[PDB]
């Protein structure tokens, strides 16, 4: 039965101080209670853990930026990371480490992960640029907005096949950016007109960009 | 810090193996190598512990090993459901741990394809508006695991770069995207800009010019 | 079941199996549980004891990476518990049992050098 749930606030400003709670749910030994983050790809970094006894053990590369603590009360535990920068944007997993023989220094139970994002940025709307070209491929670059999500669609919903919109990407600034692209019979490029319909609710913005050759 | 290959493929029934090279204080300094199976948006499963130990409910067909400082994990007799991403960890020093970058184990269900690399230069609008971004479109490939790098003239670049992780297309094939954002100075000083993408030992490299 | 070890080993220190224990065992609890059984009596057998199956294998990994001994304790996880005889040679019934989370602190066929002290202990599953 023993599951772990992470809970926490999804955005934080740089220089602030992130803090997450993991709620155990089974479930009660001599295990260790750990925080591990995923830089997607990259990418897997052990933050630290705290022992049932109250012993903490952190990753030396965090020169004092870090504490871990327990609430035997609500069968949960938590992490505090300080002075964050955009760098600290990641998925944060909580986990149970064991020192049972046959499983020593391993992580038997894991959390489902939860995303955490570091950004100054208050709401911004996108700047929409075109990407110009039998098969040709063309697109809209949707740049520097915040927060997510963004909606793209081609020719007011009509053009659907051969379309593909990418995952967004967090730039070092703090702002998002993504691309949408469709392939087409270049048979029809000075004939068939093509438009991407960007849509950003957060800023109550809607851009319809013309995309055309040369 | 530990080194794995990015991808690894096989058809149903086949057998596959994944390296995980450490150093003498990581692997080959301890018998505390571990391995995790991780399906997307879902909680990682520990599958090998202490170098070659299957926990309960882990099928006889997964197996661990290490020769020197290179631990290794094997799946004998693939099934569709084994397709996931696999990482390795090792204990190291007085209470510390390290990991690998991960490996995408693709179980083949369709013909392989190399990537179509399309590399759009900055638009007029963006230039006239102070800014520049270079967009590498990577499309129509299988397996869905790739690796990008950029070059100015004939020289490597990592500042000013971000990249998507592969997504399926309408036609069950994969696609991904990398960006290089830089000022018009940088754009129009350098003679050429090259986006190069690695998919299965092959390395395609597109190039554009001002 | 599969057990774990605990020791008061100091994280920083080089005596060969202090080294092992710091990388094998948890820190030790200064207050373990030892609860008097009321009324009941339980059958022990040092010769059928799977605590002398796991200790013996940790002494293997002790030496494996080896190149003053300190006390090591062996302990049970949830769903299980150690019954200890306060009466007894190693076999037969025992009226004064108490339940414990860990064994005593043990200075290190050396299985049976362990049975010289193990005899009093036994595992059960809840």
């Amino acid at each position: 039965q023993v599951q772990l749930q992470e809970s926490g606030p999804g955005l934080v400003k740089p220089s602030q101080t992130l803090s997450l709670s993991c709620t155990v749910s089974g479930g009660s030994g001599a295990h260790y209670w750990s925080w591990i983050r995923q830089y997607p790809g990259k990418g897997l970094e052990w933050i630290g853990y705290i022992h049932y006894s109250g012993n903490t053990y952190y990753n030396p590369s965090l020169k004092s930026r870090i504490t871990i603590s327990q609430h035997t009360s609500e069968n949960q535990f938590s992490l505090k990371l300080n002075s964050v920068t955009v760098a600290d944007t990641a998925v944060y997993y909580c986990a149970r480490g064991t020192r049972l023989r046959t499983l020593r220094n391993a992580f038997d139970i894991w959390g489902q992960g939860t995303m955490v994002t570091v950004s100054s940025a208050s709401t911004k709307g996108p700047s929409v640029f075109p990407l110009a070209p039998g098969t040709a491929a063309l697109g809209c670059l949707v740049k520097d907005y915040f927060p997510e999500p963004v909606t793209v669609s081609w020719n007011s919903g009509a053009l659907t096949s051969g379309v593909h919109t990418f995952p967004a990407v967090l730039q070092s600034s703090g702002l998002y950016s993504l691309s949408s692209v469709v392939t087409v019979p270049s048979s029809s490029l000075g004939t068939q007109t093509y438009i991407c319909n960007v849509n950003h609710k957060p800023s109550n913005t809607k851009v319809d960009k013309r995309v055309e050759p040369k | 810090v530990l080194t794995q290959p990015p991808s690894a493929s096989g058809s149903p029934g086949q057998s596959v193996t994944i390296s995980c090279t450490g150093t003498s204080s990581d692997v080959g300094g301890y018998n505390y190598v571990s391995w995790y199976q991780h399906h997307p948006g879902k909680a990682p499963k520990l599958i090998i512990s202490e170098v070659n130990n299957r926990p309960s409910g882990v099928p006889d067909r997964f197996s661990g090993s290490k020769s020197g400082n290179t631990a290794s994990l094997t799946v004998s007799g693939l099934q569709a459901e084994d397709e996931a991403e696999y990482y390795c960890s090792s204990y190291t020093d007085i209470h510390n741990f390290v990991f690998g970058g991960g490996t995408k184990l693709t179980v083949l269900g369709q013909p392989k394809a190399a990537p179509s690399v399309t590399l759009f230069p900055p638009s007029s609008e963006e230039l006239q508006a102070n800014k520049a971004t270079l967009v590498c479109l990577i499309s129509d490939f299988y397996p869905g695991a790739v690796t990008v790098a950029w070059k100015a003239d004939s020289s490597p670049v990592k500042a000013g770069v971000e990249t998507t992780t592969p997504s399926k297309q309408s036609n069950n094939k994969y696609a991904a995207s990398s960006y290089l954002s830089l000022t018009p100075e940088q754009w129009k000083s350098h003679r050429s800009y090259s986006c190069q993408v690695t998919h299965e030992g092959s390395t395609v490299e597109k190039t554009v010019a001002p | 079941t599969t057990l774990f070890c605990a020791s008061d080993a100091k994280a920083h220190e080089t005596e060969c199996h202090n080294v092992w224990a710091t990388h094998a065992c948890v820190p030790t609890d200064p207050n373990p549980q030892e609860i008097h059984l009321e009324n009941v009596t339980e059958n022990f057998n040092m010769w059928k004891n799977n605590m002398v199956e796991q200790m013996q294998e940790d002494v293997i990994s002790l030496w494996d990476q080896c190149l003053d001994p300190i006390p090591i304790h062996y302990c049970t996880p949830a769903g299980y518990v150690i019954l200890k005889c306060n009466d007894f040679n190693g076999t037969g019934p025992c009226k004064n049992v108490s339940s414990v989370q860990c064994t005593h602190g043990i200075k290190p066929n050396i299985k049976d050098n362990w049975r010289s002290e193990l005899y009093k202990y036994k595992v059960v599953q809840i």
